[PDB]
């Protein structure tokens, strides 16, 4: 909801919305939010390709 | 407004909301000056406390006449707009057959 | 910019050998108590007649 210049100082440090995890087997959710690498867009635009 | 529909709208959320956090007791300034009521102060009489601020330049244009733009415009410095109503110029053309 | 009003308490200081109690002392200085014989300070009385 906020003004996207909070957006832009959000989106380039924060976890995502509950992510999916790397290296494993199945697509588990991540819950150490410590280590993966992921900058999903799939929030800011709203979409799905 | 609210944040929006303004000049600079890159400050908005630096000046506005990140301030009122802060502000709490107006500590970004460097002390440089103190008056010491009298030549021992004894930590009981109220210290005044000088402060000093950060203040940026203002971002300079030089003037016109280094543009390229003064092609465009052959500039006679004028002395008085109050004094002069309607300026004109007048032409006159003679026209061979 | 602007000022501020520094205001800092003031407690007064205390040493005991100010302090008036001390005609119930005699306050003497002293190295080290590590060489003494338990309950045994002894000290002669004589009570003349």
């Amino acid at each position: 909801n906020r003004g996207l210049y909070t957006l832009v100082n959000e989106y380039s440090a924060r976890l995502a919305g509950a992510p999916a995890t790397s290296t494993t087997d199945l697509q588990y959710v991540v819950v150490n939010g410590t280590d993966v690498f992921l900058d999903q867009p799939c929030h800011m635009l709203q979409e799905a390709y | 407004a609210t944040l929006e529909q303004r000049p600079f709208p890159y400050l908005a959320t630096e000046a506005n909301l990140l301030t009122q956090i802060k502000e709490s007791a107006a500590d970004g300034l460097f002390k440089s000056f103190q008056l010491l009521l009298g030549k021992d102060a004894r930590e009981g009489s109220v210290r005044f406390e000088a402060l000093l601020g950060v203040y940026t330049n203002v971002v300079e244009f030089v003037k016109f006449l280094e543009t390229a733009l003064a092609a465009a415009c052959v500039n006679t410095e004028f002395k008085d707009l109050r004094r002069m109503i309607d300026g004109k110029i007048q032409f006159k053309i003679s026209m061979p057959t």
